[PDB]
RNA sequence: GUCUCCGUAGUGUAGCGGUUAUCACGUUCGCCUAACACGCGAAAGGUCCUCGGUUCGAAACCGGGCGGAAACACCA
RNA sequence: AUUCAUAAUAACUUUUCGAAUCGCAUGGCCUUGUGCUGGCGAUGGUUCAUUCAAAUUUCUGCCCUAUCAACUUUCGAUGGUAGGAUAGUGGCCUACCAUGGUUUCAACGGGUAACGGGGAAUAAGGGUUCGAUUCCGGAGAGGGAGCCUGAGAAACGGCUACCACAUCCAAGGAAGGCAGCAGGCGCGCAAAUUACCCAAUCCUAAUUCAGGGAGGUAGUGACAAUAAAUAACGAUACAGGGCCC
RNA sequence: UAUCUGGUUGAUCCUGCCAGUAGUCAUAUGCUUGUCUCAAAGAUUAAGCCAUGCAUGUCUAAGUAUAAGCAAUUUAUACAGUGAAACUGCGAAUGGCUCAUUAAAUCAGUUAUCGUUUAUUUGAUAGUUCCUUUACUACAUGGUAUAACUGUGGUAAUUCUAGA
């Protein structure tokens, strides 16, 4: 939180992915860490860009305290953004929401309970229905 | 939605308990046509046809052959109002430990009394049970009761009232002496063999207006024992207090390891919970609970519910044992308690080293009385001498007792539903009490 | 097994991708494709540990799906596409075109190659013969089939190959004074001029190649791939031109640099 | 199916367990040294045994051996780096003649005795454990660090230590609330 | 869990509702040596498994509990 | 090194392939018309080569036993001829003919608390013991046999039959092979949760999107390994080691 | 880190064995147990038997739709956007688990296929198929169902199936 004096490192361009890839690297004297949001902040400035145009991941706090290595990434455009940050860090920060899928165990039992079943199941359900009326 | 509630069933030898049970089970959908047809065919071959309802309850071998309900047996029935399911009770002085058992794990109970001419009579004596099923049902801790007058087609004549009002006013006068409130209980004429006045209104029997009953929370008028069984009183569960399950079975179920069942007296037994058996000291993790071929998240108290352990074996495991959470205060082996009993007649005189098989809750072991400390007054604990020489019928006392066999036992204060039993001895109830102090081990 | 296998643990894979042993128990395992999986480079490890221009293994597939990369002329889109030894990878976007050339030390390599340099690739053809309708046509090392080609073509040498047309365009003889490039065994990445070699008419010849500082081994013919004349290499060498340096030599090399 | 992890034992128990005169050597060491295992002397001998048998082996070549030279002059610059060996016995046969105590001399429990900060050996312990001394800019706590010439300049207490300055502590803070309280 | 056959000194194990004792081994005790040893000369050793009654009176008459010795049972 | 690749003759086919498939952008010539030409692709297709493979095969090498010294050939054993079958060579099989083939240089038969190897423990050297177990090559889905589909199976999380097991039965019938991931009984000295996620490493499909108890994460865990708390530092009451008076 | 010791005898020197000693990716068990990293784990006896829940299904711009499914075409009169199910084309013979069988067998190093098959890929590769081949025939293009679906259903039950 003071002197956080982020250094970049290993900076590289790759046009390919539309993105610039650095290990960041960030002191914290003094103080325990910087947040996640902390360091997208000032990374917009330093980089003339936006602040939801950046990813970071990593920042395994240095033992003793006072350093933290992490790995940065800067996207030119929010539809770029999009199309390349994966799903889990976009509704990390504010980007997108992870809908709840049930679980993967009944949807593997939905899955299979359907499986028996040749066709929609109207026709079968009306069946049934009929036939197990009484 | 529909609430829980569980009632057992007593009654005299031939009063037809089973009879009235199973086919009660039957009118409000036990089993299909096909099931009971079946026991129809099978016990005609045996020769018992009168047995076809009592053998649905009734499933062993030597109950069968035999005609005799020997062990309790469970079986649901979902009413209009709620869930219950039945303890059906011997009926027997040879198996009156095993009605114990079943009565002491009831909330409600079904007093069956018979109607026939002389059966009441027999039933009613000195020798009789209809006196000791429903001393015992006040003794461990069936506060509400129903009675139900059976075989009203037996007597003579067939759907007498007069018959019927006897034997109403001769249980009224009885039951009050006992503490049931005769206002409170219900009376209701039925037939169990026959199927009438259970489900439906009796056409043999226009005569009989209406059961009425006047309680504190709310009256009920109902006409037939189906009604009756949905006027009984939702009881107070105590779900707060740590777990006291004392086990009923332990199984060895297919592809689901060890299997303990029992009713949550106290607290809330869940899969994936560390529980201890008191007189045995076994630690164990339970795999799934059940209730009636159905699984459960909760066991409530109050409920046929039934855990699984695991970790462990079937013989570490036994009927008897408390699952106290292994976290929570679990229940200890008692070496020494202090148990107030009263005693309702023993024909010898009650002294010292008396072992008789203490029933408390599910479990009956004979206890040697190491002294007695003072004799009390009948009532309100008002102490009036000190340190007796003996002790007689008609008479309280404090009593320090040691058990003969690993037994465990819990205070009145903590546990209501612990604290209860009864004392048996010459084939008869000698005593009953409650226990106040115990010491662990 | 009861059929071919698709899959490749992370134990049994090639040395010389480099591959670790912690992340994951399974290797990019090739597809089928002009190049062995023993003696070829899957376009996901390239991409992902080599160049680092891709961390993850889903975003090789979002570089390769949209269009990027041209190997040999063709863009591709297998993640798992065997590119081995006369490679060249050439990718519109960051105006870079990449060869595949091993190196001294016995892995590939990252050599930058001008644009003109890609529109060219050597080849060194296995087998001559004469196929149906009377046509010839030679089967050079990466499986590519030029038919009618020049008469002077035998087995064993090299030609140049125009890639975008597909057309043998020059052809260097196998003859004393050749500078070659080993591909394949212990001394693979070797450059170095033939001088002799003993026929053996039993299988497996052997050619004596000399390197430039009077250095001599032994490595069987079919490892080896004609890349010029004596003094004139028709393909950019990679650094070093595999003087192969000893360990001694190699420590002062580090200790001059440090 | 990954790959497994590599692990290997660092000691070597001794043959004859029980001697009293290897037993006093070492009890001697140990104390001189602050040592509270034993196994900490089985640790260090059992590096001794392995450099040893390495430069065994490598005595038993000729000389202008490849192969001798370069693992030699290897084995040779680390122990002078590491400062068990001085600049005038990188010879290949004074490494045979390395003790027990050269070895231990190294480890960063008695340089911060030797450079005059802990007062004694197992004070310097407690300074170890306890994060009061660091190594260039990082906090070590390990008393097993063997500081190689270079990094001994840099031993240093640590920014975030209230010996060296920085926010006064935790007990002391107990107590200067209590006094001020009570003054107060 | 239900049902059946037995329970008796220390090991053996008799024996028999008005009352439990015997028998060998053993268990000790005086005997000698130095400790012995054999040789010897004498006597210490059971709520009749536990409780409750029947009982003038029971361990044995009866029933309950436990122990052991045998069975059949025991899908939340 | 070929009766090799290949070409041409005379035929054989009941006849293989030689595009009736699909998505975008829609452009030019004029004899001004649903006239004539025209791109970037996907799918499929006969043959060759290549690649991922598969199946045979050359040489050498495996524990203890002679209280196993002869083995094999009835009814396949050794070799030859010819033919069937195989995707191919071949007693693989068949018909005929010859009587061969192996063996104290350890055949054959028996036991194996015997899958083999890379390797592990142990030590100066030599060596001994172990190796089911993360990788490679094999066998099996309870014990055998048979087969369809498919390039590839003699497949069992595919079927058919028998035997030993075993489930649901309103007694006619139907449904199964945990030595897959968890979990249950039994066995024993002896060995874990009936959890979470495809986020990583990969695989598969028409394919960037989906699926994967492959896999990863967490939980139980003193199988084995690494480092390392549980204490240190001043002043007072005694007892000292050089030395000053 | 190329090391020994105790025990036959009144005592000595030997042979000789027993016991002691240290290690084990050799297990099992006992007592105790505070921390970080890494991590084996139903093989040994039973390749003994399994309740239950999962473990392989799958699409693009681009095989087939009028879902009597969902939004809006308004650039589209035949759809041409998204798209369950089904047909079709592939995969399901990979992976995972176990070590029962097996002692020139498997397997390891090393050769051959001039003695064979080879999906999928990669690079190439069909001016010649109207057969009295002039009416014998659509080639700005042919024929036939069938699934899903609509409705009738049967059996106690099955990933059971029929008729229209």
């Amino acid at each position: 939180s003071d002197a956080v004096t982020i250094r970049t490192r290993k900076v590289i361009s790759n046009p390919l992915l539309a993105r610039k890839q650095f290990v960041v690297d960030v002191l914290h004297p003094n103080r325990a860490n910087v947040s996640k949001d902390e360091l997208r902040e000032k990374l917009a400035e330093v980089y003339k860009a936006e602040k939801d145009a950046v990813s970071v991941f990593g920042f395994r706090t240095q033992f003793g305290g006072g350093k933290s290595v992490g790995f940065g990434l800067v996207y030119n455009s929010v539809a770029e953004a999009k199309k390349f940050e994966p799903t889990y860090r976009l509704v990390r920060y504010g980007l997108a929401e992870k809908v709840e899928k049930a679980s993967r165990q009944q949807r593997k039992q939905k899955k299979n309970r359907d499986k028996k079943i040749f066709g929609t199941g109207k026709r079968l359900a009306k069946k049934v229905a009929r036939r197990n009326a009484d | 939605e529909k609430t829980h509630i569980n009632i057992v069933v007593i009654g005299h030898v031939d009063s037809g308990k089973s009879t009235t049970t199973g086919h009660l089970i039957y009118k409000c959908g036990g089993i299909d046509k096909r099931t009971i047809e079946k026991f129809e065919k099978e016990a005609a071959e045996m020769g018992k046809g009168s047995f076809k309802y009592a053998w649905v309850l009734d499933k062993l071998k030597a109950e069968r052959e035999r005609g005799i309900t020997i062990d309790i047996s469970l079986w649901k029935f979902e009413t209009s109002k709620y869930y219950v399911t039945i303890i059906d009770a011997p009926g027997h002085r040879d198996f009156i430990k095993n009605m114990i058992t079943g009565t002491s794990q009831a909330d409600c109970a079904v007093l069956i009394v018979a109607a026939g001419v002389g059966e009441f009579e027999a039933g009613i004596s000195k020798n009789g049970q209809t006196r000791e099923h429903a001393l015992l049902a006040y003794t461990l801790g069936v506060k509400q009761l129903i009675v139900g007058v059976n075989k009203m087609d037996s007597t003579e004549p067939p759907y007498s009232q007069k018959r019927y009002e006897e034997i109403v006013k001769e249980v009224s006068t009885y039951i009050k002496k006992i503490g049931y409130n005769p206002d409170t209980v219900a009376f209701v004429p039925i037939s169990g063999w026959n199927g009438d006045n259970m489900l439906e209104p009796s056409a043999n029997m226009p005569w009989f207006k209406g059961w009425k009953v006047t309680r504190k929370d709310g009256n009920a008028s109902g006409t037939t024992l189906l009604e009756a069984l949905d006027c009984i009183l939702p009881p107070t569960r105590p779900t707060d207090k740590p777990l006291r399950l004392p086990l009923q079975d332990v199984y060895k179920i297919g592809g689901i390891g060890t299997v303990p069942v029992g009713r949550v007296e106290t607290g809330v037994l869940k899969p994936g919970m560390v529980v201890t058996f008191a007189p045995v000291n076994v630690t164990t993790e339970v795999k799934s609970v059940e209730m009636h071929h159905e699984a459960l998240s909760e066991a409530l108290p109050g409920d046929n519910v039934g855990f699984n352990v695991k970790n462990v074996s079937v013989k570490d495991v036994r009927r008897g044992n408390v699952a106290g959470d292994s976290k929570n205060d679990p229940p200890m082996e008692a070496a020494g308690f202090t148990a107030q009993v009263i005693i309702l007649n023993h024909p010898g005189q009650i002294s010292a080293g008396y072992a008789p098989v203490l029933d408390c809750h599910t479990a009956h072991i004979a206890c040697k009385f190491a002294e007695l400390k003072e004799k009390i007054d009948r009532r309100s604990g008002k102490k009036l001498e000190d340190g007796p020489k003996f002790l007689k019928s008609g008479d309280a006392a404090i009593v320090d007792m040691v058990p003969g066999k690993p037994m465990c036992v819990e205070s009145f204060s903590d546990y209501p539903p612990l604290g209860r039993f009864a004392v048996r001895d010459m084939r008869q109830t000698v005593a009953v009490g409650v226990i106040k102090a115990v010491d662990k081990k | 097994a009861r059929g071919p296998k698709k899959h490749l643990k992370r134990l049994a894979a090639p040395h010389h991708w480099l591959l670790d042993k912690l992340s994951g128990c399974y290797a990019p395992r090739p597809s089928a494709g002009p190049h062995k999986l023993r003696e070829s480079l899957p376009l996901i490890v390239f991409l992902r540990n080599r160049l680092k221009y891709a961390l993850n293994g889903r975003e090789v597939k979002a570089i390769l799906m949209q269009r990027h990369v041209k190997v040999d002329g063709k863009v591709r889109t297998d993640t798992t596409y065997p590119a081995g030894f006369m490679d060249v990878i050439t990718l519109d976007a960051t105006n870079e075109n990449f060869r595949l050339v091993y190196d001294v030390k016995g892995r590939f390599a990252v050599h930058r190659i001008t644009d003109e340099e890609a529109s060219y690739k050597l080849g060194k053809v296995k087998k001559v013969q004469l196929g149906k309708k009377g046509v010839p046509y030679v089967v050079t090392h990466d499986g590519r089939t030029i038919r009618y080609p020049d008469p002077n073509i035998k087995v064993n040498d090299t030609v140049k190959i125009d890639l975008a047309s597909g057309k043998i365009t020059d052809f260097i003889k196998f003859d004393a004074g050749k500078l070659v490039y080993v591909t394949g065994g212990r001394n693979l990445g070797r450059i170095g001029t033939i001088v002799h070699k003993e026929r053996h008419d039993g299988g497996f010849d052997l050619v004596h190649i000399k390197d430039s500082l009077d250095n001599t081994f032994v490595t069987r013919l079919n490892n080896v791939f004609v890349i010029g004349e004596q003094g004139k290499p028709y393909i950019s060498l990679p650094k070093g031109k595999g003087i192969k340096l000893s360990i001694a030599e190699e420590r002062d090399r580090r200790r001059a640099q440090q | 199916p990954r790959a497994p992890r590599t692990y290997s034992k660092t000691y070597s128990t001794p043959k004859r367990p029980y001697e009293s005169s290897r037993l006093d050597a070492e009890l001697k060491l140990a104390g001189e040294f602050g040592l509270k295992n034993k196994k900490e002397i089985y640790r260090i001998s059992f590096q001794l045994s392995k450099i040893r048998r390495a430069a065994r082996d490598l005595l038993t070549r000729d000389e202008k051996d490849p192969k001798r030279l370069f693992e030699g002059n290897a084995l040779i610059r680390r122990l002078v780096r590491v400062g068990v060996l001085s600049e005038d016995k990188k010879k290949l046969d004074y490494v045979l003649a390395l003790k027990v105590e050269d070895f231990l001399e190294r480890r960063l429990q008695t340089q911060v005795y030797k450079l005059g900060l802990a007062k004694s050996v197992h004070h310097a312990r407690v300074l170890i454990t306890q994060r009061h001394i660091a190594v260039g800019k990082q906090i070590v706590n390990i008393p097993s660090f063997m500081v190689r010439l270079d990094s001994e300049k840099h031993i240093d207490f640590a920014p975030t230590s209230p010996f060296g300055g920085a926010r006064p502590g935790r007990v002391a803070r107990r107590n200067a609330a209590r006094k001020a309280e009570a003054s107060g």
